[PDB]
């Protein structure tokens, strides 16, 4: 129902920041990772699969690692080789779903600043 | 009918288990006047009058939906579920029964017993079970490789929680069908 | 990334009218779109099921196509909630790609 997040705020380059996303009315399975960058259209870019199979996009690929924790319902995303592209509004969506790559319920997310 | 109200775990739809009835005296007034089961629905004839038919050979199976899907288990009618996971076919001559058990299959922090069937290629036939947990949804790309799109687990998670709903609180279900080409019996 | 235009790009008032949301193929796309609506402060939330096999769970009042190069669909009417910005989604292949999106 409410995914809620922590950890979104201005940072400078290089600093390693968790974010933490807590999975709500459903037993964990899948979540994914969207970007928007601020007063432009938003970008999918991380998933993580129930299967443990694992998708990056070219713009996170090798990047970013996503998991989440069955016994603590809270989702897992490690921030490493911070980038101008990627930084910019963060949103956990589920992973996957529907016939084909559905995902319906959102949280409020944490925007993310890089700069001096 | 021991087993049938004395498994403390049913068997998922996907995973629907079968049982063989015979050579026993039926007790179908045992069935609809216990006055516990919440539905009885007999298609192929009055079930009261039903304890004098005699047949060959009996067939049942026993497993959990939720009380949206219980109308769609039908002859001649199907639902997403009925598709992909249990149907019934065009000649069902026995009776559908379904009993809720909140206490029972509603458990505290998740259940993680319950999984249900999502992704067929196309509709199953009836009495079959495809418990195999074959993957391969998908077409365009093999699934070995990932769950990219497409592909997926077939098997979904159907998590229960006290607060769930009537559709939503898993209600028991089972359904009979004879066949003469053993089972029956009068009394008094 | 893939390269497509979802139109109308620009949109004015649509008063008492319907509304048509269009994008154009980039990978020979087939019944695969998912179309959103999304509030500002709120978080986006799919306007339909993306009618990959069939249309479900979405108002009739957004129906639309999508198949070869045609991805269009009607809004039946204007309404408040109906006034909401709007965006397309690559479906087919990795990675899902948003078009430019409109707002009313």
């Amino acid at each position: 129902v409410q995914l809620v997040e922590s950890g979104g705020g201005l940072i400078q380059p290089g600093g390693s920041l968790r974010l933490s996303c807590a999975v709500s009315g459903f037993t964990v399975s899948r979540m994914s990772w969207v970007r928007q960058a601020p007063g432009k259209g938003l970008e999918c870019v991380s998933v993580i699969y129930t299967g443990g199979n694992t998708d990056y996009a070219d713009s996170v690929k090798g990047r970013f690692t996503i998991s989440r924790d069955n016994s603590k319902n809270t989702l897992y995303l490690q921030m490493n080789s911070l980038r101008a592209e990627d930084t910019a509004l963060y949103y956990c969506v589920r992973g996957s779903g529907g016939i084909h790559d559905a995902f319906d319920i959102w949280g409020q997310g944490t925007m993310v600043t890089v700069s001096s | 009918f021991g087993e049938v109200f004395n498994a403390t775990r049913f068997a998922s739809v996907y995973a629907w288990n079968r049982k063989r009835i015979s050579n026993c005296v039926a007790d179908y007034s045992v069935l609809y006047n216990s006055a516990s089961f919440s539905t009885f629905k007999c298609y192929g004839v009055s079930p009261t009058k039903l304890n004098d038919l005699c047949f060959t050979n009996v067939y049942a199976d026993s497993f959990v939906i939720r009380g949206d899907e219980v109308r769609q288990i039908a002859p001649g009618q199907t639902g997403k579920i009925a598709d992909y996971n249990y149907k019934l076919p065009d000649d069902f001559t026995g009776c559908v029964i379904a009993w809720n058990s909140n206490n029972l299959d509603s458990k505290v922090g998740g259940n993680y017993n319950y999984l249900y069937r999502l992704f067929r290629k196309s509709n199953l036939k009836p009495f079959e079970r495809d418990i195999s947990t074959e993957i391969y949804q998908a077409g365009s790309t093999p699934c070995n490789g990932v769950e990219g799109f497409n592909c997926y687990f077939p098997l979904q998670s159907y998590g229960f929680q006290p607060t769930n709903g009537v559709g939503y609180q898993p209600y028991r279900v089972v359904v009979l069908s004879f066949e003469l080409l053993t089972v029956c019996g009068p009394k008094k | 990334d893939i390269q497509m235009t979802q139109s109308p790009s620009s949109v004015s008032a649509s008063v008492g009218d319907r509304v048509t949301i269009t994008c154009r193929a980039s990978q020979g796309i087939s019944t695969w779109l998912a179309w959103y609506q999304q509030k500002p402060g709120k978080a986006p939330k799919v306007l339909i099921n993306a009618a990959s096999g069939l249309q479900s769970g979405v108002p009739s009042r957004f129906s639309g196509s999508g198949s070869g190069t045609d991805f269009t669909l009607t809004i039946s009417s204007l309404q408040p909630e109906d006034f909401a910005t709007y965006y397309c989604q690559q479906a087919h292949s990795f990675p899902p790609t948003f078009g430019p999106g409109t707002k009313l």
